[PDB]
C-alpha cells in the first residue's frame, strides 16, 4: 500500500524514436543478413587457381567472394 | 522571540497546503492503468 507518484519526464516519445530506429534498421538488416548467408552456404567462395595457358580473364574473376565479384 | 503571529498564520496556511498536495501524491488502486497483454 501507500504507494505514492513518481514524477518522471515523458520518455513515451524517446522510446518510440527508438522503437522506430531499430524497426527501420531490422527491415533491411535481415534480408541482407539472409541473403549473405544463403551465398556463403550454397554458392560459397571461389577457389584460387593457376592462370591457364592461352586464357586471359575478366578483372571481376581476380576476386574471391561473390559479392565483390559482383 | 520565535514567528511572529503574521508568520505564524503563514506557515500554518503553508503547512496545510502542502498535507493536502501530499495527500493528493497518492494513489489510487486502480492506477496504473496497465494495458492487457
Amino acid at each position: 500500500g501507500k504507494r505514492l507518484f513518481i514524477i518522471k519526464p515523458s520518455g513515451f516519445y524517446d522510446k518510440r524514436f527508438l522503437k522506430l530506429l531499430r524497426f527501420y534498421i531490422l527491415l533491411t538488416g535481415i534480408p541482407v543478413v539472409i541473403g549473405i548467408t544463403l551465398i556463403n552456404v550454397f554458392i560459397g567462395e571461389a577457389e584460387l587457381a593457376e592462370i591457364p595457358e592461352g586464357y586471359v580473364p575478366e578483372h571481376w574473376e581476380y576476386f574471391k567472394h561473390p559479392i565483390s565479384r559482383w | 522571540s520565535g514567528y511572529t503571529p503574521d508568520e505564524k498564520l503563514r506557515l500554518q496556511q503553508l503547512r496545510e497546503l502542502r498535507r493536502r498536495w501530499l495527500k493528493d501524491q497518492e494513489l489510487s488502486p486502480r492506477e496504473p492503468v496497465l494495458p492487457p497483454r
